C-alpha cells in the first residue's frame, strides 16, 4: 500500500466514525417503534437521520465535494439505499437474525419493517443480503471502502460526468484490492465477492423502488415521511 | 432538491 | 332554544369529544421533547396531530362537508392555527400559566416554544390570549361553539362562495347568541367579549405566519415539520 | 393539497 492510499484510508475510516454512533443513542428522539403501518414513524425516522449520516460520510469521500451539486445529488439519491443496507450491515447480528440498535425497544426483526409498509419481497432478499455480507466478515477499512465504492457509482440516473466518477470509484477499487491483498489472510477470493454485493444492491434498490412508489402514493402514509425522505426517494 | 443542497452545504 | 339550534350544539359537542382526547396519551408517539430548536420536533409533531383533529372536528360542523373541496382547505389553512389556538385553552392553566397535557413531559411553558423557532412576541400575545379565555369560562357548548365560528368565517384569503360560507357562520352565531341568554347567567356581556377574542385570533395569526415564514425558509428547519404541516401553513 | 384532500375524504 502507498502513502496516498493509506491517507485515503484513514480519512474514510474517520469519516465512517463521525457519522456511526455505535451507542445508538439517538434512536430515543425518533418517533418510537410501535408493535395499520405501526412501524412506519419510527422506521421513516431511522431512514431520515440514516440519510443524515451518508450525506456526511459522502462529504468526506475524497474528489466528492468537487463533483457537480447535481453529480453529488444524483449519487446521492440513487445509491441511498444501498448505503443504508450496507452500513446497517454493522447493527445486524447472525444470532437474532435482526438489527440490535441498543436497547431492546431498538432490536429489529423482519416483522417490524413489515409493519412498516414493506413486504417479504424485499426482506427476504434484504436478510439474505445482510447475512452472506456479514459472514465475508470485513475488515473496517474495506466495509468503509465498499460503501465509497457503492456511492460512486458512475452507473446511476442522473449523472452527468461519467469520466470523471469512474476514475474517482476506480481509485478507490484500487485500494480494497490492494489493502485485501496486502492485509487479509484468504482473501484472495473476498473482492470478487465484494463486487457481487454491489451487484445484489441494484436488485434490492429496485425492489425497494418500488415499494416505496407504493407507499409514497399514499398520501396517509406518504404523510407518516419526513421531508428529507421524500426528498431522496422522490421522482421529482 | 432544497433539504439535500443545504445538507451538502 | 329551537330543536335545530339544538341538534347542531349537541354535534358540535359530540365532534370535539370524538377530536379532543382529555388523556393526551398519543403524545408519547410524538418526537419526544428536548429542553439549537430542540423542541420544534416535538412542536411540529403535535401540531401535525391537532391539525388531524381540527380536520376531523371541521368535516361534522353542520354545512362544512357540503362546501368545495376548495373552500374547505382555504377556510382549513387559514384558520387552522386559530383552532388550534383555542382548543389549547382546554389543557391551559392558570396556576402554572402553561399547558399542562398529561406527564410532566407534556407539561409545556413558554419557554419550550421560544426552543422551538418562536419568538415572544408571538407568545406574549398569546399566553395574554389564554389567559383571558380561560377567564371568560366558557361553557363547553360554547367554547365549542367558538371554534366553529372561527372556521367558518367567510373574511379569508382564496375563498370563493363568501355567502354560502358567512350564512353558515352567521346560523352558527345565532345559536351562541342564544345559549348565552337563555343557558348562562350573569352572560350579557359575554358575547361580545367572544366575538373580541376573534379579532384576536386574527392578530395572532398575523405574527404566526410571519414567524413560520421565517422558519420554513431555512431547509434545515423546515426538515424537522412534518409534510402536513408544510402544506397546511405553506404557500402553495 | 393531496394530504389534505386525502383528510378531508
Ligand atoms: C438505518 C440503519 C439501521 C437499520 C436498517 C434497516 C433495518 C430496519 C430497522 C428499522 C425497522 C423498523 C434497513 C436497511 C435497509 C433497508 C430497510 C428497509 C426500509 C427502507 C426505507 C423505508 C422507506 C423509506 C419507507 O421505504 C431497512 C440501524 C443501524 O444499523 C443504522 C443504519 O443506518
Ligand atoms: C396543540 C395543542 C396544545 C397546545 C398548543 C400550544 C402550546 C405549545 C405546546 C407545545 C410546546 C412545544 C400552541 C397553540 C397555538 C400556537 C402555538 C405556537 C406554535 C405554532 C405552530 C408551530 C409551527 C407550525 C412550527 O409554526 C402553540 C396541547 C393540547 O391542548 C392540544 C392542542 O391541540
Amino acid at each position: 500500500l502507498s502513502d496516498e492510499q493509506m491517507q485515503i484510508i484513514n480519512s474514510l475510516v474517520e469519516a465512517h466514525h463521525k457519522t456511526y454512533d455505535d451507542s445508538y443513542s439517538d434512536f430515543v428522539r425518533f418517533r418510537p417503534p410501535v408493535r395499520r403501518l405501526s412501524m412506519l414513524p419510527h422506521l421513516a425516522d431511522l431512514v431520515s437521520y440514516s440519510i443524515q449520516k451518508v450525506i456526511g460520510f459522502a462529504k468526506m469521500i475524497p474528489g466528492f465535494r468537487d463533483l457537480t451539486a447535481e453529480d453529488q445529488i444524483a449519487l446521492l439519491k440513487s445509491s441511498a439505499i444501498e448505503i443504508i443496507m450496507l452500513r446497517s450491515n454493522q447493527s445486524f447480528s447472525l444470532e437474532d437474525m435482526s438489527w440490535s440498535c441498543g436497547g431492546p425497544d431498538f432490536k429489529y426483526c423482519i416483522n417490524d419493517v413489515t409493519k412498516a409498509g414493506h413486504t417479504l419481497e424485499l426482506l427476504e432478499p434484504l436478510v439474505k443480503f445482510q447475512v452472506g455480507l456479514k459472514k465475508l466478515k470485513l475488515h473496517e477499512e474495506e466495509h468503509v471502502l465498499l460503501m465509497a465504492i457503492c456511492l460512486l457509482s458512475p452507473d446511476r440516473p442522473g449523472v452527468q460526468d461519467h469520466v470523471r466518477i469512474e476514475a474517482l470509484q476506480d481509485r478507490l477499487c484500487d485500494v480494497l484490492q490492494a489493502y485485501i491483498r496486502i492485509q487479509h489472510p484468504g482473501g484472495r477470493l473476498l473482492y470478487a465477492k465484494m463486487i457481487q454485493k454491489l451487484a445484489d444492491l441494484r436488485s434490492l434498490n429496485e425492489e425497494h423502488s418500488k415499494q416505496y412508489r407504493s407507499l409514497s402514493f399514499q398520501p396517509e402514509h406518504s404523510m407518516q415521511l419526513t421531508p428529507l425522505v421524500l426528498e431522496v426517494f422522490g421522482s421529482e | 432538491h432544497k433539504i439535500l443542497h443545504r445538507l451538502l452545504q
